[PDB]
This record gives C-alpha cells, structure tokens and sequence, in this order.
C-alpha cells in the first residue's frame, strides 16, 4: 500500500506545556503519527493535535522538556495509529505502548488494525444465553454474569478489589461440564487484563500472581504504572479492546476483558481535555465523557453467525464513598447491572467483603435456566435473599427489643445470618468453588428450617431437593 | 419524496379530540383514559416494564400504524420486537398476521456519532407526520426521553452555551415544547378530506 | 401484678410514640430542604467560574 | 429554623447527608422497639 | 377583545416582542379612547426563558440560575406600565400570570416580579390536591392598595380589621396544626380545638366559592364576621374594642 518516502522537519515555532508548535508542513492530517529525536539523541512518539493550514501541532507522549528551537527533527509516518494484533500475544506482558517488557520480541504481527475500532451494527447483535463461573461463590450464585453483559464492580479507595480482580483473573471459566467433562474438554476461552493508573507495588503483584496461578498461556497482559505518560493511560484500553476484538471475531474464541480503575482513565482524560484548552463541563471532567465510555463499553456483546462473545467487568473506585459521583453515575447508566463491595464488611475480616444486598443485575432471568444448569438456582437464590435481608433486620429488631422476648425461629434466622456471612460469602483467596458447590451450600444452608419457612421456594422442587 | 426535517407540514386544521385511545388492559383504559391524538408520559425503569406498554398497544389498540423511537438501547428490544412480530399477531381479518408489515422501528446505539441520536426523535416526528397524512391513527413512543435530554446536554457540550442548569443548554425548553406540540387531530390537506392524528408516549427515566 | 404493668406501659408506649412522631416530623424535612439548598449554592458557585 | 446554620460547601454536604443517615437509622430503631412495646402491650391485654 | 396568541410553534424571538406590542395597545385605549383597560399576559416564565435565550448569544454577564442581569431592568420596563394620569379618565390594570419552577419561590422570576409589583397571590396545590376550588393560599398573599383602597365610604368601617384577625387566627392555626402533628390529641390545650375547627371551617367555607358563584362584598363580610363569631369576644385581640362591642354580638 503506502510507498511514499517520510518527511522530517526542523521548524519550531515555539513550544508550550505538553505541546509543540510547528508549520510548512505539506498537507498535515489529524491524528497522525509523529516521532521525535532530541539533541541528546533520545527517541520519543507523539500525535498530532491540532492542523491549520500549513501550521501543525503533536503533543509529545513520553513529556516535553530540553527541546531545543533549531536542533530537533521530527518524523512524519502519515498513517493514524495501528495495532499488530496477533493471537500468540497470549502469555506475554506489554506496556500502555505496546512494547514488550518481559526480556521477550517484538511481535511478529499477523494483522494491522485500527486502534479506534468501528461500531458494531446493531442489527447483527445477540442475546446472552448462557452464563459463566467466575470462580467466587458469592458473585455466581447470587448474580449471575451471562455472555456479554457488562457488569462494573464499585469499589472505593482502601479495598481489597484489587485481590478480588486478580482471583477472578486466576478462577475464570466456563461451566459447559453440566452433562460430561469429555465434551467439556474442548475449551475455548481467554482473558485479557488491563491494569491502568496503578502503583507499583500493585503492578509486581498482579505480575507475581498471574505467573504464579499456572494459566499463563490464556491471559494477555498490559500494565501501564503511574509513572509512565499520561496520554498513554487513554492509549492502553484501546489495545486492550482491539486485540480482545480480533481475538473473539477471529478465532471464534470466548473472551473476558477485565478493565482496572477507570477513575484513572477519567483524571488522564480530564488532564488531555484541560491541556487541549477546551472549556471545562460539569465537575471539571469534559462534556462528551459520556461519549468516550460509551466508545469503550460497547465494544462487546455478540455477533450473530459468529461462535464467540465479550463479557466486560470494568471496575472503579468511587471518590468519598459517593453513589452520585459522575463517573459511577454514567458508568451505571452505560453498562447493565452493578456489584457494591462495602466498607462495613471487609471491616469485619470477611474476604471477599461482597455487599449482596445493594447488588444487582440485568440478566440474570435468562443467564441461567434449565440444561446450561440446574433446574434449582432461581428459587434458591431468591430464599437466600429473602432469609438473609429476615436475618438482618430482625438483628436490629433484637438490638432493642432484646433478645429474651425472641421466638426460637428469630433464633433460626440468627443462625442463617451466621452460617451464610462464615460459609457460603467467606470463600479464602484460593478456594475455587464451581456454581454446583455454591448451590450445594445454599441448599446446606437452606436446610436449617422447614419447608414451610422456605415461601418462595415450589412444592414441586421441595418434594425433591428440600429432604437432602 | 425528500422533505426537511425541522419544519411542521401543513394541514388543514387542527381539532378538538374527542375519542378514547383503545388499549388492551381495562386497568389505565377506564380510570385514566389516554385519548387517541393525545399527549402523555410513563415513568421507566428495569424490572417492573417499559415496552410491555409497546406490546399492549401494538397488538391491542385501534391504532393503525407504531413508530418507535430507539436511543441508547440493545439489540435485545429489536429481536424481542421481532418476535413480537410472528408472536403477537392479530385476527383482523381471521387470519394472523405480522405486526412487521404495519409497525417501523428507528433505533440507534450510545456509541453511534452524538448529532445522529438528536436527528432521531425528529426523523421520527415526521415519518409519524407523514403516515398520519395518509388518514391514519399513528402512535409514536418517543421511548428514553432522559437519554434525548443527555444528547441535548452532549450538544450544548460543544457549543460554548452557557449552562442554563446543570449544563443544559437554554433552548431546551423551546426544544421540548416544539416537540411535544407536534401532535392532536387534523383534518388533512387536500382534496379528499379525510382525517386522522398523532400520539406520542414520551418514557420518563428519572 | 399485671395491672400494674399495664398502667406503667401505657405512659412508656406514649413517650416513644412522641419521641418517634417529633424525629419524624421535624427534622428530616428540615435536613432535607439544607442539602437542597447547598447543592444550588454549589452549582451557583462553579458555573460563576 | 427550617435551615439548619452551616455555611454551605462539599464538606458541609458529607457532614448533612451524614447527619441524616443518622436520623434515619434512629427512626428505624424508634420504629423497632414501638413494635416491642406494643406487642407487650397486647399480650399483657390478651386475657 | 383584542388577542395576541404565540403557540409554541412560533420561533422564540418574537416573543420578546409581542408583550410591548400589547401593552402599547392598552395605552393607546387608555389614554386615546378614554376607556377603562384590563391586561393579561401568560406564563411570562417563557418570557424569561426567552430573553435567556437571546442573551446567551451575545455572551452578557449572568445572575442567579444564569439569567441576565439586566432582566430585572427588562421585566421593570415591562409591568411598570400601568395605572392612572391625572387629567384623563382611563385606565391600566395589569395582571401577569407566571408558574413557578419546582414550586421554589426564591427563584429568579418570582423574585424580581414580587420586587417590582406590589403583591401576590400564590395559588396553592394542597387544595387542589384536596379538590377544592378555588385554591387559594391567603398566608402569603398581599396586596400594598388595600391601605387605600378601602374604609369608611368604600366597603364598611370594619374592613381592615375583619382582614387583620382573620389572617391571625388562620395563622395561629396552622401553627396549632404543626404542633398537634407531634404532641398528639391529649397535649392539645382548649383554645387549640378552637383555633382547629376555625381551620377546618374556614377553610371549607371562606375559600370554597365556586365555578360562578359570585358573592358580594358585603355578603363576604358577613361571612367573615360568622366566621369570626366561633371565637369567644374575649380573644380576637387585633380588632379594636368599639367595633367588637357593635358588631360581634347577633
């Protein structure tokens, strides 16, 4: 395709913040590629901004400073930016720019694409008809996750979500085992991981763990820590996604991108936004916010005639415990369902401190049902809601009623109340429990009292399951 | 036919409405009756149901044609709908038949481009105009209107306008009221004098 | 013994009936109507800027 | 009187939507034990 | 009847001219025709909305919720023009209707309309939530002419006072109301059930008029006085002592 020599140019006609002014650039487009070379002898990229006439202007990537006005040259390349996705990423870790940084090569690429995407059509969208076992107990039984939906994860700063991100990285899967483990086999699944705006400590952990957990050879990596640039914080989730992308639509894979800390992605927008000098919006953060993480959040679901999907669990970290912040705001009205975890839980030692009665979802009537699973889930699940929300109001109600003037079946609810936070939420980092274990206990729980307490359960299912 | 989009076709007159809107459910048809040509609202939220309205008056209602209008939706109102289509089907003639040969849809996705999701509730006001015409009873649910109001603010966004209230921008009232207006009875222009009207069913989200 | 007990619990059951009534139709009304009119002195304060 | 009298300010908002969370829970708890009270009061009633 | 109609399907520039436009007809039939006038603008809130439009393209300064600051100035211009001359025998009243935004009386509009009129009368939606009609609050209404417009020669000697203790004693009640909402039936003190069934009564009678009914002054002032009777002599402290010593008692 292209042929033409690159141009290079020693003009600059000043330089202010994050930016450089340049002209007498022949026939400039936006959003060009452009490389840099300083008297020192330092390589840096950038793209370009902003195009007037024969005037041009790139935000350099890696920072300005020592930039001289007559010592620099600068590259054109003419082409917007492009991905070389390849399937055999996979066990290898990256940087927010894309180059390697585990002593491995450069990847030998086996497609170009474009970084931004192209909107899926809506007329060749498909329903979720099947769920996945994210290897918690607590997320599984109660809130199921169907195959393409878009569940965040709230959190705030303090948590332990960071943990909970990385087990479900280690635990992650399917459960098509329902009827033999010998048409199980065939397995087709993957995860990408997208660690962003994230300390260091953080960073060598999540690395440590993942090579640890043995199941290297599905997950691809990108790690972009605090230190790196701050355009590159708005560059790693676009990888991310294109690659998640070519690997779904072209190989017929099952897919799970996992998006960490999107507070970071806002401030790192926010900082382009108030650097490109356009006028603030609401709370600071820019207007098309809603704009950019709709861009981002629905590129997923599935294709109709293709055998594969995307399922996104992007988390964040709302700022003072806030539910009317902005970003958990349009993050919630984007995407379908929410998972809370609260503070008052993992400040009684209970990991993974997953708070169920504010959780929700969206698909979980048709995520699961008969043959994908058992034929017992919804009805459990709705009694073990029901007889935990009994187990803690009627708590507060012998806060002061006191507890002489309980019946023995408020007692029976007390114990429920126990047994489900010491049992069926407290799993450990490494117990992997499968939907079918989660579901055994709940009935285990469920057995304390009689049928006749158990009002939402059917005659039909009691006749069968109850008496176990 | 190619006709502008921001301008209101003529009629010959607009009149009074004096007919009750059919629909399915006694419950919300014989305490608060909703009147063909009329004006109305319905809260909408997940769970408790938005276009189990759309099925009730798709299938049962006197109307004679349903356009829908689609922002920030799935594909999931679109097959469901499509379903809808060989599903809820009707004995007019003691024969079952499609609603696909009577109802349109126009929908588009959040990540489609932002004046694009502002041009579809107006392109949806005048294909509404332009079935009534015909001498016809057009329904239109004009469904997540809140998501309208964000594509306003989106607008207004890179415009420069100043935040009448929490950036919405000034004309927002203007804009809602020259919406909503665009509906009642008429009787048509034109040598045969026949007569018809519009609803429209705007979906609060608060 | 129990006649006692009621007479004792009667004027009990009146103090909190009054004590719940007085928390539930004073107060929070009045919490209320402060947080709606610092939200609008907020938004006053940045659209200024 | 139907204000109570803060400077308004994002802190002052915490403080507020704090102080009414604890009226809530109050109110809650208040409610809990009327129920006590008068269950006794109609069992000691009953016969 | 002259008319002036903007649906709102007309664009919204013109409505900043239309009100001059009728105001300046009901001067010319005031002061040219010697007639006796009475205007009516409507939702004058669109008004504004509109001069905010107009003046967010020219970037002017804002006030409180963004409108121009010289919309007082404008609204000024507007409703001041109304009254009566010397030397003619016409002339202006003046009644603007405007809704108010979330029912928040210290919004913007209602504001500048209360500095620069000289009352209110503040429709209530209680009442018509009760269904009753015509819904109409008192406690908040006023009206600066009464000082004037009434008094011996004009309605009846006791005008004035009938208004001053009848605004108090509904005043008292609604407080007694407020009160009763917490202490409960048993802290309730007599003049509380006094001042209670003078709520209730009042309420239904002085207020509930009508489609047309059309009462006359005088049968409203002996409605006033049957209402005031409930009250024993001894506690209608505003009136003065004669008027209650000729009247009161029937």
């Amino acid at each position: 395709y292209l042929s033409q020599p690159r141009l290079t140019y020693k003009t600059v006609s000043g330089v202010n913040g994050p930016l450089v002014i340049l002209d007498h650039v022949k026939f400039p487009r936006y959003a060009e590629i452009v490389h840099l070379t300083l008297p020192d002898g330092t390589k840096r990229s950038g793209q370009v901004l902003e195009v007037s006439g024969s005037k041009a202007v790139v935000q350099v990537f890696e920072g300005t400073s020592g930039i001289d006005a007559k010592k620099t040259s600068c590259e054109f390349t003419g082409d917007i930016l492009r991905t070389p996705v390849s399937e055999d990423m996979l066990g290898r870790v990256f940087n927010g720019s894309g180059k390697p940084i585990d002593r491995g090569p450069v990847v030998l690429a086996e497609d170009f694409l474009d970084i931004m995407g192209q909107p899926i059509n809506p007329q060749c969208r498909i329903y979720p008809e099947e769920m996945i076992q994210t290897g918690i107990s607590a997320i599984d039984g109660m809130n199921s996750i169907a195959r393409g939906q878009k569940i965040p994860i709230f959190s705030a700063a303090g948590l332990p979500h960071n943990e909970i991100a990385a087990q479900i990285c280690r635990q992650a899967g399917l459960v098509k085992k329902s009827k033999d483990v010998v048409d199980y086999s065939e397995e087709n699944f993957a995860i990408v991981f997208a660690a962003m705006g994230v300390n260091m400590e953080t960073a060598r952990f999540f690395k440590s763990d993942f090579e640890e957990n043995g199941s290297m050879d599905n997950v691809c990596l990108f790690l972009n820590l605090a230190n790196d640039p701050t355009i590159e914080r708005i560059i790693t989730p676009r990888l991310a996604l294109t690659t998640a992308e070519f690997l779904a639509y072209q190989c017929e894979k099952h897919v799970l991108v996992i998006l960490t800390d999107m507070s970071s992605y806002a401030e790192a927008l926010r900082e382009v936004s108030a650097a490109r000098e356009e006028v603030p919006g609401r709370r600071g953060f820019p207007g098309y916010m809603y704009t950019d993480l709709a861009t981002i959040y629905e590129r997923a679901g599935r294709v109709e005639g293709r055998n594969g999907s995307i399922t996104q669990i992007p988390i964040l970290t709302m700022p003072n415990d806030d539910i009317t912040h902005p970003i958990p705001d349009l993050t919630g009205y984007i995407t379908e369902g929410q998972i809370y975890v609260d503070r008052q839980l993992h400040n009684r030692q209970i990991y993974p401190p997953i708070n169920v009665l504010p959780s929700l979802s969206r698909l979980m009537k048709s995520a699961i049902g008969e043959g994908m699973t058992r034929k017992d889930h919804a009805d459990v699940s709705n009694q073990l809601y029901a007889c935990y929300a009994i187990g803690k109001d009627v708590q507060a109600m012998k806060a002061v009623v006191g507890e002489e003037a309980l019946t023995s079946d408020d007692l029976l609810y007390l114990e429920f109340l126990q047994k489900f936070e010491k049992n069926f939420i407290t799993q450990g980092p490494y117990e992997n429990r499968t939907v079918y274990e989660t579901l055994d206990i709940g009935w285990q729980l469920l057995r304390i009292f009689p049928k006749e307490m158990l009002k939402r359960i059917p005659q039909s299912t009691l006749s069968e399951f109850y008496p176990r | 036919q190619v006709w502008p989009v921001r301008q209101v076709r003529p009629v010959t007159e607009k009149l009074p409405a004096n007919h009750p809107l059919l629909t399915g459910q006694r419950v919300l048809d014989a305490l608060f009756p909703c009147v063909q040509g009329g004006t109305t609202a319905i809260p909408g939220a997940f769970g408790c149901g938005k276009t189990v309205i759309s099925q009730s008056l798709s299938k049962y209602s006197n109307s004679d044609v349903i356009i829908y209008v689609g922002c920030g939706e799935r594909g999931n109102e679109m097959s469901e709908v499509l379903r809808d289509f060989p599903e809820l089907t009707m004995e007019v003639d003691g024969k079952v038949e499609s609603i696909m040969k009577r109802t349109a849809l126009v929908a588009n996705t959040s990540n489609m481009p932002v004046a694009a999701r502002e041009a579809s509730i107006y392109t949806g006001i005048t294909l509404s105009e332009y079935f009534r015409d015909m001498g016809y009873h057009v329904s239109m649910m004009a469904d997540s209107t809140s998501r309208w109001a964000e594509a306003l603010r989106e607008i207004s966004g890179r415009l420069a306008e100043m935040p009448a209230d929490s950036g919405y921008p000034a004309y927002l009232g203007a804009r809602l009221a020259s919406f909503y207006e665009r509906a009642g009875r008429v009787k048509c222009l034109g040598n045969p004098e026949r007569e018809g009207s519009v609803s429209i069913v705007g979906a609060v989200s608060p | 013994s129990l006649q006692t007990s009621f007479v004792t619990l009667d004027e009990a059951i009146k103090i909190t009936n009054r004590r719940v009534n007085a928390i539930e139709h004073v107060i929070i009304p009045r919490i209320e109507r402060t947080l709606a009119y610092i939200i609008t002195e907020l938004d006053e304060r940045e659209r200024e800027e | 009187k139907d204000r109570i009298e803060i400077f308004p300010s994002r802190m002052a908002q915490t403080i507020m939507k704090a102080r009414l969370k604890g009226a809530q829970t109050g109110r809650n708890l208040l409610k809990k034990k009327s129920d006590a009270l008068t269950l006794r009061f109609r069992q000691i009633l009953k016969k």
